[PDB]
């Protein structure tokens, strides 16, 4: 529910640092629970520059459209095209096949302010 | 908010509870999509204990109902037969859509929705009085709907021998009391199944037995997707007191013949039908996206002239794999329309107001 090794955001997203320095981003187990079954996702353009807090993707459930926010500032270097065909991966694999996009972070101070597994568990605890 | 006798059973089954018209009810139990698939392909069940069951008794029951309702209960000639009918005001607007069962000449039963309970009970007791009807509100009963191609066989695993005998080969739209179970071949999904009403104190254990019989718990999310695919109306959305049944695809439930049966609203409805009305149609959006309630529906006629209707209910259809909607529209619409979804004009196909029959897409 909260993989030990990921970093987390307050908008209920995780970030996994990759070998090449980029970050894979998705929504957490908590977030997908609250969304319910996903039926479409609208992904950003590869190459888009975002600021932390920009609404840059949309998860659509049977009930509602729900905005997904950039957790850090940077450039979108990849998006998860499997989601066009299998959007339910966001629900069944929110830390695995349900990843949403990958980002080249442009600001180290944002990265240093993201929650570790423990500090995320405590944001739920609340 | 109030809760049914099943509230604890729903929590043990993993319900996500929401407030629904002052009732805590399961929105789903994990996956509304999977829940919809269970009803389409096997068996799913829904707590419908927030519906109100009204028993009516007395020698003028039939006569009363022939005046109260816009369908004609004189069509119920076999014991336990049910029909769907609107119940209209004097202006011909819809007060509710309800089901009614005939048991004997002097005993009928109505089932009414949760959201319209108090308005319907006042309208019924106001109008029944001069007919001398004994009216019983059965809040002592809960009710479970079990729906899908394996629903009747799974539920019938819980029946005793007399109960199985009572429902053997029962056709759609019948209900029969068999011990403490009232078993009816009705539903809100497009599928076969039962709605089973039983005493409140028996309902938790019956739900438990149905789970164990392989019937999946299904919540409000799937109840909406299933009913909407099946082209079934939701009061407040497809109709309300301002809307004629003729403009909510309820024309088929108006029993115009015999002409000499007056019923509340019939005069106004005859006048409406002569002036013509708007009509409820289906919309299918095959492009990516989801149709939502109250969106404008626009089309341009043969002459260059624009007309506008409105979505009454939209959703994503898991059986179709496309969004669908029911929409009330001017007469004159052709085969396609446009619906405005957040600043963009999405084309849609206009179809009959039903999308799935027998687990199969109807196009």
């Amino acid at each position: 529910n909260v993989p030990a090794e990921l970093k987390y955001s307050k908008e209920h997203e995780w970030l996994r640092k990759e070998a090449d320095g980029t970050y894979t981003v998705g929504i957490t187990e908590h977030a997908q629970e609250l969304l319910g079954d996903m039926v479409f996702v609208d992904l950003p353009e590869v190459g888009a520059t975002v600021s932390a807090g920009d609404d840059c993707a949309v998860a659509e459930s049977v009930k509602a459209a729900s905005d997904i926010y950039a957790p850090v500032s940077g450039e979108i270097v990849a998006v998860n095209d499997a989601l066009s065909d299998s959007p339910e991966l966001v629900n069944s694999e929110p830390y695995a096949g349900g990843w949403i996009f990958k980002i080249k972070a442009s600001d180290e101070s944002e990265l240093e302010s993201l929650l570790d597994a423990t500090a995320y568990e405590a944001l739920l605890e609340d | 908010a109030q809760q049914t006798p099943l509230y604890e059973q729903h929590t043990l089954c993993g319900a996500r509870m929401v407030d629904f018209h002052g009732w805590m009810m399961p929105l789903h139990y994990g996956s509304q999509i999977d829940e919809h698939h269970a009803v389409r392909t096997d068996a799913g069940m829904f707590d419908v204990s927030h519906m109100t069951i009204v028993d009516l008794r007395g020698s003028r029951t039939r006569e009363f109902l022939r005046y109260l309702l816009a369908n004609d209960v004189a069509k119920l000639t076999k014991s336990g037969k049910a029909l769907y009918s609107g119940m209209l005001n004097a202006s011909g607007g819809v007060i509710d859509n309800l089901i009614v069962y005939y048991f004997t000449e002097d005993f009928f039963r109505l089932v009414v929705n949760s959201a319209t309970r108090e308005k319907d009970l006042s309208w019924i007791t106001q109008h029944a009085e001069p007919f001398g009807i004994e009216i019983t509100v059965r809040d002592d009963l809960s009710m479970i709907a079990v729906q899908g191609p394996n629903a009747q066989a799974k539920a019938a695993t819980l029946f005793n021998d007399a109960q199985r005998q009572a429902v053997e080969g029962m056709k759609p739209f019948f209900g029969v009391q068999a011990g403490d179970l009232f078993i009816a071949t009705t539903g809100y999904t497009g599928e076969a199944g039962y709605e089973i009403a039983l005493p409140n104190e028996k309902a938790a254990d019956f739900w438990r037995a149905l789970v164990e019989a392989g019937v999946k718990p299904c919540g409000l999310g799937a109840r909406d997707t299933l009913r909407l695919e099946a082209g079934m109306n939701l009061y407040g959305q497809e109709m309300d007191e301002t809307i004629s049944p003729l403009a909510a695809n309820m024309g088929w439930t108006i029993a115009w013949e015999p002409a000499d049966r007056d019923f509340i609203g019939r005069e106004a409805l005859e006048v409406q039908r002569e002036h013509g009305t708007e009509k409820l149609v289906g919309l299918v959006m095959t492009e990516k996206g989801v149709l939502r309630n109250e969106l404008p529906v626009r089309f341009t006629d043969a002459q260059g002239n624009q007309h506008e209707g409105i979505i009454t209910s939209g959703t994503f259809s898991p059986t179709l794999g496309y969004s669908i909607a029911l929409a009330r529209v001017p007469e004159g619409i052709g085969e396609t329309a446009i619906v405005q979804i957040r600043n963009r004009e999405m084309p849609v196909k206009v179809t009959k107001p039903v999308f799935v029959r027998n687990g199969k897409a109807v196009a």
